[PDB]
């Protein structure tokens, strides 16, 4: 009851799990000792944090937070350090320790020493594109990695089949503006114009019969997230499924 | 009732080139917590002993066959590159799959990695990962 602490954990699925604890000043405790401090002629507190440490709770383990920290002391404030976890596959809720050491202060003496440790479980918990018919999974072998400079480049759509008639389908890009609150008309028009006119796909109806190369050229700039347009089409009626994947800044 | 103690310790189609893969996937390495290997692996380099089996298969083929070193063994496609280690996981080594001279008889591979944390005793349990790879016929004479 001097410094309220909370830990927030965010699940970055393309990397490690990120969890950050957060100290604060706990105002419902500050006016308490503010009353006696301004009784003794002091305006704000001088609590000194001298040893702050998060340890990985286990039989025994410890971690290290993902940037640098000094030995600090603040009056009415909040601080928050971040430490990276390891992104679990399924069903193992890890736990942490989070010890701390607040050192209070008085007139060059009477440093009433305090310490605190709140151990709890660090599990807040709130690119394969499947075919959705017969598990013909597609993945780009270098997705989201392309700094092109309006030059040619090549990608790799590694199709993974049932190995049962593995020669079936054809890619294409569809350079055509799709035909679609008036600025909601205009934002959709600018999105559909920059999609259907910015890159070209130099191997158009490539008719793949399990890698591909798919050379593009890319004649306008801007971050093309999710790279729409690049559809495939297969032996059945309409397997017009997307890739929905891969991105390229072009500057 | 006689007890003991309790001691705590997917590829794709390949041509005839050489693919060097640095693997940092979800390797378990099921120790307690934060397993430091202390003698790291840099390059595993498989498809060497498969060639050291294939050239004696040629040589074994040279005379009539009487099971001198071909006696029901399907260990061509096994590819059991034993990764021996010393005393929350670590990234795997460089692959260098290196298919420059290998038969078309195989269409699969496996591996085995010796998980080791030895404290004045013998070695420990061992973990194995498979790898499915297909090959492309790029050239013939």
């Amino acid at each position: 009851l001097l410094n309220m602490r909370l830990r927030n954990i965010s699940l970055k699925s393309e990397h490690c799990i990120l969890s950050s604890l957060d100290f604060q000043t706990s105002k419902a405790s500050e006016q308490l000792t503010k009353k006696f401090i301004y009784p003794q002629e002091h305006n704000s507190f001088l609590k000194l944090n001298f040893q702050e440490i998060s340890y990985k709770l286990i039989d025994g383990t410890s971690q290290i937070e993902l940037d640098p920290i000094c030995p600090l002391k603040v009056p009415l404030t909040a601080f928050s350090y971040d430490s990276i976890s390891a992104t679990f596959k399924l069903v193992l809720l890890p736990k942490s320790t989070q010890p701390h050491r607040v050192k209070i202060t008085l007139a060059y003496e009477l440093e009433l020493h305090p310490n605190l440790k709140l151990p709890v479980r660090t599990s807040w918990e709130t690119s394969l594109v499947n075919s959705k018919l017969s598990n013909v999974k597609f993945k780009f072998i270098n997705s989201n990695i392309k700094v092109i400079k309006g030059e040619k480049f090549t990608m790799r759509l590694q199709i993974i089949n049932s190995s049962s008639s593995p020669l079936d389908l054809v890619v294409y890009y569809n350079n055509t503006i799709n035909p679609i609150t008036l600025e909601n008309q205009y934002q959709l028009h600018n999105k559909y114009r920059k999609i259907a006119e910015g890159i070209i796909l130099l191997s158009n109806d490539y008719k793949i019969p399990y890698f591909a190369d798919l050379r593009f050229i890319g004649i306008m700039s801007g971050y093309y997230g999710t790279l729409s347009g690049l559809k495939v089409l297969d032996l059945n009626t309409n397997e017009l499924i997307e890739v929905g994947n891969g991105a390229s800044v072009l500057i | 009732s006689n007890p003991v103690e309790e001691e705590a310790e997917k590829m794709t189609r390949n041509s005839w080139m050489m693919l060097d893969g640095t693997k940092t996937d979800f390797h378990i390495t099921v120790r307690n917590k934060s397993l430091s290997c202390a003698i790291n692996h840099i390059k595993i380099i498989p498809m060497n002993n498969i060639e050291q089996m294939l050239k004696p298969d040629y040589w074994k083929k040279m005379p009539p066959d009487d099971l001198y070193i071909m006696e029901k063994q399907l260990d061509w496609l096994s590819k059991s590159c034993v990764r021996i280690i010393k005393l929350i996981t670590f990234d795997l080594e460089l692959d260098n799959t290196a298919v420059p001279f290998n038969f078309t008889g195989f269409d699969l591979l496996i591996e085995y990695g010796m998980s080791a944390t030895d404290e004045s005793c013998i070695y420990l349990k061992k973990l194995s990962i498979p790898y499915e790879v297909t090959l492309r016929r790029t050239i013939e004479v």
